[PDB]
């Protein structure tokens, strides 16, 4: 669940990749199903929306019992897990997953070639905020990171809703494609980390499920300030928590090889300087030829 | 001018820490420097450092001891006045004598702050208990200082057994108020 | 009288504290400062020699840190002395001008301090004579006048209150009290009062009265 | 039995709670006892962290455990301040979800709740008993009672023969505390569909009294309880904490509620070379153009400086602004923004107002049959700004009832015995339409304005906004509005509403510039030229000018100069401000008069 | 001090005086210029002028009348409740002028009154300076008492507050 | 009267001192009040003219002894008061200039030319002092006692590979060092580095 101990029990379910994948919360039927689940579990809607610290303690203590019988019915059974929780005397206890989420959020939104250099300098600056957040003498930074993480997850949810409602995902035979051109919050996705966050959200919902064949996905976003795309190939993922011989085998990311081959062959003007070779930059007018050649390559 | 206005007529807390860090302390060396290079100091004595033997009590300057502790090459032996029982006794003495200060060292607050910050695993009592005891002692002495401030006058004043940090805290108020009182009195004649 | 480097550092610290808390400008310890500066230079050379050449890591760190500490103490002492000279420039000029006065600047100041005093006095007098004094009549054209409505020469606050610690001799003035403890006796002429200064106690006294004890090292300002 | 253990537990929280190396509550208590503030503010997140069991008790039965946490505080305070003091107040802070005012019902009785609202009325302080000394009528036996103000107490019914109720209170030996009553209305947006806003009665004790004024949004932590006044009880909230965005205490008394760290930020902002541009851009970021009106609004928010001459005459220090123009100009939106940025403001429509609604009204108390005075819009807005929209729809009498309060800043009443002269120091920002809805250039200016010269002369700056159809400007406005519809600078070119409001408060309570001689000579020459210009214009046309230029306009120019100087915390107003003031006056009032 | 700004400001307050001679060509002291100033004239002169005129002149040139800042009402108010009194309104340099007056006339009643006032006020001054705020998430009395302080008391309070604040910052430095 | 201008100048000096005290790190001397000083000196000039006229009248005039004494005393006192106010203002400004000169190792339009010359030659004097027998000490050094031998520092503003006396530091913006405080103390003072 997304930041269980720093938000309401409702928000943790609402803004969770797995829950949204298994319930399709992006449409009204999903919200109805989630409300049905909460009603069945015996948690009043007012109680669930209350923040974690002040929630009624009977339900907080019984959460393990209430979750275990109820979750299997809705297909959300794998939410149950064992993790690491660290407490400093008389302070709130925080888990490893939420700490990592706070650090990542601080990295992402903590705060021609000239603008690119400026953006990279800003990210290098954010590195030190995230590094400071690792010291127990700096807890305000960690709280600031949790707040920013909640904001970022809300924005990613809205963008994914806009993508899925419009059916912007084109299902080709070699891969899936999704290009953003006029979104409301398109300034956010210049950072590779936020773009990968949105990519993971999409990969889990309506791509991991639906009993569809595993197909790699390409996600691209535009920024008017520089008139270029930030393409990002993403590896497919097997259904979560489904141990199997085929699931045991790992899946590699071949987009680096194909991207390099196409860039060398075509006069792409692609930038392949990012450490993650699957992420490049393309000019506004080269994406169509690039994707045509990608489809015709067959090495994806 | 050459000296800032906040360092004129008084010392800063860092200056008091600097002064405190020259007093000797007892350490247990984790290395054997004694021979059966060599330290060469000019501000203190160097014979003790040149003659160290593992797990043998010896005395060195506090700042050298802190430097060694930073390297996990010595374990500071906390003073005898900084045990739980001694602090209970001092608290009782303060409680039973409303008109006097206890006989704590002239560097108890500063040394307590330094050792709690730096050497947390060299005490034989829980750190929280010692922090509580020092807080209680500080409150009692603060009450006594507040009561005693009502006797400022154009003549001398006596504050026996008051520590260095407390005197540094109170130096401006006491000195300026007594100076104004003296000025008024002298103008009278 | 030299004893050991440790004693020299102890006297340096005594002088530093007394100068910081005293209202007047104390005499300069010429011999001690000469010895200390020479030792600083020699120790710097020794550290450089050793460094030019892993068990030896810690001793070098300790020597360098000690050198930093000693340099800081001397720096603060000299800076405070310079500030006091700035405040009492006209007073020291008055001392030198008078011939009946016992004190002379060559004993009360070092060579660097006397150079600073003369140069800064000249500079400031130039500035004020250009800006202001050259327009006033011949009568009000002196930067050191004591016969006007207000005295222009600032003297040290003789009766300033200073915290003192009575540590006794390292004695004719010493005596015992009703309780049998050693003590000193001083008189405050303004109040005609006699105040006992028992050993090992802290007092908030006027500087004038305990000035002689401070000079003889019987008490030390906190 | 259990009470002593509960008291012991809350005493150990105040003596053992450290988050790092500082005892937060032990030190807060000592610092409060030193300034004579016998209370302790505890954050409930810290108590849930020490021992969750202590929070469970304080939340399960609040009116039984809160009285036992006060005595623990008192015992610790005695231990900390007295070397061997009334009962200490406990103020609570919480971050729990706020319950809407109208969602409070039987399910929340005797529970700690958090809610927000608008304070509409405050009562005169009463006196509640905390320690009674009593005696018996017959046998004259002395006793005492101790009372905590948490209800679920009366004098003993039987003595300790003596008839029923034998005890009479001995007042000269008893002790009392302060009590206040507040009415809380729900926020206008929270109200459900087609419903009038609902009220709720609240009571505060001791150090929570005189903390709010009517018309200020607040957040309340308290206990939803009931008191009997058949088998129904009238609900009310027992306040345990008040949080507000308005420093009412600073506004009523001196300068307060600004930390040195907060104060340092304001000085740094004032040192900005182009603070004028930032403030102008910060007003109505979503309205395109109208820069002159935004500068005028900045000056109106800043205000001038008021003077009390030795002979007793007082000079107005506030600026009044009128916006006359065609439809669709965004005058109402500017008024709605100014109501939201100013520390104190009231938005009223000239049509839905009355002479008594503004100023003050005389009301009869149904119980005492005694007439008393209740303040209206201009009293509720005292020390701030009144936004009178639809100024042309107001009736002649209701408009005439505003002249003295606009100029002299006082509301003289002589009705039902009540005879007084209240104080109303407010700035009026009015929006109006011409007679024909659109300013028709064909007809003379005396035909487009029905306002009389007396009311118009009271406005410092008059803006005659005309809508001209220009393709370039039209395209620009279309692009801006579409961007607004489909679509955060905060990079030194704009400051949020909260910071701007705090800066307005700081400047008002910290600066009051004065004119230098050069500015006086400049303004005096300009007044002579403007008056000559009106005369040349009048000689040309038989008709007498509809927009007047009297001494009030000279004083208005002086006020604008002083406000511009105050904007930058400059104790003296120089010519660099006089030029801007003259430019604004020419852009608004001489511009209106020229037509 | 000669270069002490506060002393220069203090020496500039106006004290009542009464001339005792007939000095033509001294009108500028009076409102009107260039007119003789007749004897027994009452006028307010700055201290730096009035004092020297009072000590220099046999009969001096002027006699100092009792200032309204040392009247019987003010002394009674000082004795009743020193802490609650608003000294800033009586005069912003009260203590400096009081010391100067005591020196000029060597009167001991005023000396004792002023000393007691100063001690009692300093008690509350230290009470406020010792009180340091705390931020739980991460007043009125202090402000109302600060508003009443005289200039010298405002300097002493600032110095003591800074000293306490520095010590607290050093002790609890993480 | 005759000291109102001096009083106003001293009030401005008090405001300057209060600003200097309130300011944390950045202090800029207000513009030299040339106009008020010009007015004060003009007033002193008229006072000198008055004294000369009084002396001339006494030499040949009906003036008497008491009247001459009184006027000659009231003019001298006024001149003294003006001089005191002027000197106090100038001394405050010079003290702030001294503090600035020491804060640096050794805008300007605000200063008057005399103050500019004073500051220049005072920095010369400070450097001369630093060159003497106290060379081993950095007289314009840090007045906070040395506490830690090694500190973490961060580069606050980008600059080339500055070659300090202690060594070569590649000051890349947003990069941290683990170094000895003694070496990088000057860079921290200038603002190229921060302790964090
Ligand atoms: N820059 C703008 N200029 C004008 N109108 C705007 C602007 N931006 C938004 N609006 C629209 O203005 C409308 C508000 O009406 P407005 O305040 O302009 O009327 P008014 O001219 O003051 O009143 P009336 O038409 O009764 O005379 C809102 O619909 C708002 O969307
Ligand atoms: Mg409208
Ligand atoms: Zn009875």
């Amino acid at each position: 669940l997304f930041l269980l101990r720093h938000s309401s029990l409702y928000d943790s379910f609402y803004y969770s990749n797995y829950v949204n994948a298994k319930l399709s919360l992006w449409n009204e039927n999903g919200k109805k199903r989630l409300h049905k689940m909460f009603a069945r579990m015996g948690i009043p809607l007012s109680t669930a929306q209350e923040t974690w610290l002040y929630m009624d303690h009977s339900i907080k203590r019984e959460l393990g019992i209430i979750f275990d019988k109820n979750l299997d019915r809705y297909g959300l059974q794998d939410i149950i897990r064992d993790g690491f929780v660290r407490t400093l005397g008389y302070r709130g206890s925080i888990s490893a997953s939420e700490f990592v989420e706070a650090l990542t959020a601080l990295l992402e939104v903590g705060n021609s070639a000239q603008k690119l250099t400026n953006l990279r300098k800003r990210w290098v600056s954010n590195f030190w905020l995230s590094w400071d957040a690792l010291d127990d003498r700096k807890v305000e930074l960690l709280n600031r990171g949790i707040q920013l993480a909640q904001d970022l997850q809300r924005a990613i949810f809205n963008t994914g809703v806009a993508i899925l409602e419009k059916k912007l995902i084109k299902h080709l035979r070699i891969y899936r494609l999704c290009v953003l051109q006029d979104g409301p919050d398109l300034d956010l996705y210049r950072n590779p980390l936020t773009l990968l966050r949105l990519g993971n959200w999409l990969i889990e919902c309506c791509a991991e499920s639906e009993d569809k064949q595993l197909l790699p996905m390409v996600l691209a976003s535009i920024d008017e300030n520089t008139d270029t795309y930030l393409v990002a190939g993403l590896t497919p993922r097997y259904p979560r928590g489904l141990d199997t011989i085929h699931t045991k085998k790992p899946i590699l990311n071949n987009f680096s090889m194909a991207f390099q081959q196409i860039t060398a062959e075509t006069d792409a003007k692609v930038r392949i300087d990012n450490f993650e070779s699957s992420i490049i930059e393309i000019r506004r007018e080269d994406l169509s030829p690039f994707l045509e050649k990608l489809t015709l390559s067959g090495l994806l | 001018m050459s000296l800032p206005a906040h360092l004129q007529q008084t010392f800063s807390p860092e200056e008091i820490q600097f002064i405190v860090e020259n007093e000797p302390i007892k350490i247990f060396p984790r290395i054997t420097t004694r021979q059966k290079t060599r330290w060469q100091l000019i501000t203190t004595d160097d014979k003790a450092l040149n003659n160290m033997v593992a797990m043998r009590s010896t005395e060195v300057v506090l700042w050298i001891a802190l430097l060694l502790k930073q390297q996990s090459k010595c374990s500071i032996v906390a003073p005898q006045w900084l045990t739980t029982k001694e602090l209970d006794r001092k608290i009782q003495y303060e409680k039973t004598h409303p008109d006097r200060f206890s006989e704590l060292p002239w560097n108890w607050l500063v040394l307590a702050r330094i050792l709690f910050n730096k050497a947390k695993d060299d005490f034989h009592d829980p750190i929280h208990e010692l922090r509580g005891k020092i807080q209680d002692l500080r409150e009692i002495r603060q009450i006594k200082v507040l009561k005693g401030l009502k006797y400022l006058n154009e003549s001398h004043l006596q504050l026996d057994n008051l520590s260095l940090l407390e005197i540094n805290e109170l130096r401006p108020f006491i000195t300026e108020i007594m100076d104004k009182l003296r000025e008024i009195h002298t103008a009278s004649l | 009288i030299y004893v050991s480097p440790q004693q020299d550092f102890s006297d340096l610290m005594k002088s530093w504290k007394n100068e910081r808390c005293s209202p007047e400008l104390l005499p300069y310890p010429h011999q001690l400062m000469k010895r200390l500066l020479n030792r600083i230079s020699m120790q710097s050379q020794l550290i450089e020699n050793i460094s030019m050449g892993n068990e030896s890591k810690l001793p070098l760190l300790c020597m360098e840190t000690e050198l930093e500490r000693l340099k800081f103490v001397i720096r603060s002492y000299i800076r405070c002395r310079l500030s006091k000279i700035d405040k009492f420039s006209l007073y020291l000029r008055q001392l030198n001008e008078d011939e009946n006065s016992l004190i002379s600047l060559t004993d009360l100041l070092s060579k660097d301090e006397i150079k600073y005093h003369d140069t800064h006095s000249l500079i400031w007098l130039k500035l004020v004579n250009d800006s202001i004094l050259k327009y006033m009549p011949e009568e009000l054209q002196a930067i050191n006048d004591t016969e006007g409505s207000v005295n222009m020469i600032d003297e040290p606050d003789w009766n300033k209150f200073v915290f003192i610690h009575v540590n006794g001799p390292p004695d004719p003035l010493l005596q015992e009290n009703e309780f049998g403890k050693p003590c000193y006796t001083v008189t405050i002429p303004d109040l005609k009062e006699e105040v006992e200064l028992t050993i090992g106690s802290i007092y908030v006294m006027r500087y004038e009265v305990i000035r002689d004890l401070l000079r003889d090292d019987k008490v030390a300002l906190i | 039995d259990d009470n002593t253990e509960i008291i012991k537990s809350f005493k150990n929280f105040i003596l053992e709670f450290r988050l790092d190396s500082q005892f937060i509550y032990r030190d807060q208590l000592r610092n409060n006892i030193l300034v004579k503030n016998y209370s302790l503010t505890v954050n409930m997140e810290h108590l849930i962290g020490y021992n969750e069991d202590i929070y469970k008790k304080l939340s399960d039965e609040p009116s039984d455990i809160i009285p036992l946490f006060e005595t623990a505080i008192t015992q610790v305070a005695k231990r900390i301040s007295i070397l061997s003091l009334p009962t200490f107040q406990l103020i609570l802070n919480s971050n729990a979800n706020q319950i809407p005012l109208r969602d409070l019902d039987s399910e929340h009785v005797s529970k700690i709740v958090r809610l927000s609202g608008i304070i509409i009325s405050t009562s005169v302080l009463s006196s509640r008993a905390t320690y009674l000394s009593i005696m018996c009528r017959n046998c004259r036996h002395t006793t005492s009672i101790t009372i905590n103000n948490f209800n679920s107490v009366s004098l003993p019914r039987s003595c300790l023969n003596c008839g029923p109720d034998p005890y009479i209170i001995i007042h000269e030996s008893s002790k009392f505390i302060d009590q206040q009553f507040l009415k809380l209305q729900e926020i206008p947006e929270l109200v459900p569909v087609g419903e009038m806003p609902r009220n709720l009665t609240m009571t505060c004790d001791r150090y929570l009294t005189n903390k709010v004024i009517p018309g200020t949004r607040v957040t309340i932590v308290g206990i939803y309880s009931i008191y009997n006044s058949v088998a129904i009880r009238t609900p009310y909230i027992k306040i345990l904490g008040i949080q507000s965005d308005v420093e009412t205490s600073s506004i009523w008394n001196s300068v307060t509620m600004f930390t040195e760290e907060e104060e340092e930020e304001f000085l740094q902002l004032s040192r900005n070379p182009k603070l004028y541009e930032i403030l102008t851009n910060s007003i109505a970021p979503s309205i395109f153009g109208n820069e002159d009106i935004k500068k005028a609004i900045v000056c109106l928010l800043m205000g001038g400086s008021k003077k009390i001459l030795p002979d007793g005459m007082r000079l107005r220090g506030d600026i009044n602004v009128l916006l006359l123009g065609d439809p669709g100009t965004a005058k109402s939106q500017l008024l709605k923004f100014v109501e939201k940025v100013s520390p104190i403001a009231v938005y009223t429509s000239g049509k839905g107002s009355s002479a008594a609604g503004l100023t003050a009204s005389v009301q009869r108390d149904p119980m005492t049959r005694e007439f008393y005075l209740e303040g209206g819009a201009m009293v509720l807005a005292d020390g701030g700004v009144v936004c009178i929209d639809e100024f042309d729809k107001m009736r002649d009498e209701d408009r005439v009832a505003i002249h003295e309060a606009m100029e002299q800043q006082t509301i003289s009443i002589a009705k039902a015995g009540i005879t007084t002269v209240l104080n109303s120091r407010t700035s009026v920002l009015a929006a109006a339409n011409p007679i024909y809805g659109r300013y028709d250039d064909l007809k003379s200016p005396g035909d487009n304005i029905d306002f009389q010269t007396t009311i118009l002369s009271r406005f410092d700056m008059i803006f005659i906004v005309k809508d001209d159809h220009n393709e370039e400007r039209d395209i620009s406005i279309a692009n801006h509005v579409i961007n607004i519809h489909t679509g955060q600078e905060e990079n030194g070119s704009e400051i949020s509403i909260e910071k701007m409001k705090r800066y307005i408060t700081y400047c008002r309570l910290k600066c009051a510039p004065r004119l230098s001689p050069q500015a006086a000579e400049k303004l005096s020459s300009n007044f002579v030229t403007i008056r000559k210009q009106l005369l040349i214009n009048e000689l040309e046309s038989t008709e007498r000018s509809s927009i007047p230029i009297t001494i009030r306009q000279l004083e208005a120019i002086i006020r604008i100069t002083e406000s511009l100087a105050k904007l930058e915390l400059s104790p003296i107003a120089q010519e660099r401000h006089v030029d801007e003031a003259i430019r604004l006056f020419q852009a608004s009032t001489m511009d209106a008069a020229s037509q | 001090g000669y270069y002490d700004i506060d002393d220069v400001l203090a020496d500039g307050t106006e004290f009542p005086c009464k001339f005792q001679y007939d000095i033509p060509g001294l009108g500028y002291l009076e409102n009107n210029p260039g007119r003789p100033i007749t004897k027994n004239t009452k006028l307010s002169l700055p201290l730096w002028l009035a004092r020297i005129l009072a000590i220099v002149g046999p009969v001096p040139f002027v006699e100092l009348l009792p200032p309204d800042m040392f009247s019987t009402k003010v002394m009674n108010a000082i004795k009743t409740d020193p802490v609650a009194l608003d000294l800033h309104s009586i005069n912003s340099h009260f203590f400096s002028l009081a010391i100067k007056w005591i020196m000029l006339f060597s009167e001991k009643e005023l000396a004792n009154v002023v000393s007691e006032l100063l001690l009692q006020r300093a008690q509350e001054l230290n009470h406020h300076a010792s009180s340091l705020s705390i931020d739980l998430n991460a007043n009125i009395a202090t402000s109302t008492f600060l508003l009443k302080l005289e200039e010298m008391e405002k300097e002493i309070y600032k110095k003591s507050h800074e000293s306490y604040k520095d010590t607290k910052r050093w002790m609890f430095k993480k | 009267m005759y000291g109102d201008l001096g009083n106003k100048l001293v009030l401005e000096a008090k405001r300057t001192k209060q600003l200097y005290a309130r300011s944390n790190q950045d202090v800029n001397l207000p513009m030299y009040h040339e106009d008020i000083i010009r007015n004060i000196l003009k007033e002193v000039s008229n006072l000198r003219k008055n004294t000369e006229y009084l002396k001339e009248q006494q030499q040949l005039g009906m003036l008497d002894d008491k009247v001459a004494k009184c006027q000659y005393f009231v003019t001298l006192l006024c001149m003294e008061r003006n001089k005191r106010c002027l000197l106090a203002y100038q001394r405050l400004r010079t003290d702030i200039l001294d503090s600035m000169a020491w804060n640096n190792n050794g805008d300007t339009n605000n200063l008057s030319h005399q103050e500019q010359e004073y500051l220049k030659e005072y920095c010369d004097l400070i450097t001369d002092l630093k060159s003497g027998d106290l060379v081993d000490i950095d007289l314009s050094g840090s007045l906070v006692p040395p506490s830690d031998v090694f500190i973490d520092v961060r580069v606050l503003k980008d600059a080339g590979e500055i070659q300090t006396e202690y060594g070569v530091f590649n000051l890349i913006k947003d990069s941290q060092f683990f170094v000895r405080q003694s070496d990088v103390e000057r860079l921290i003072q200038q603002g190229y580095l921060q302790k964090i």
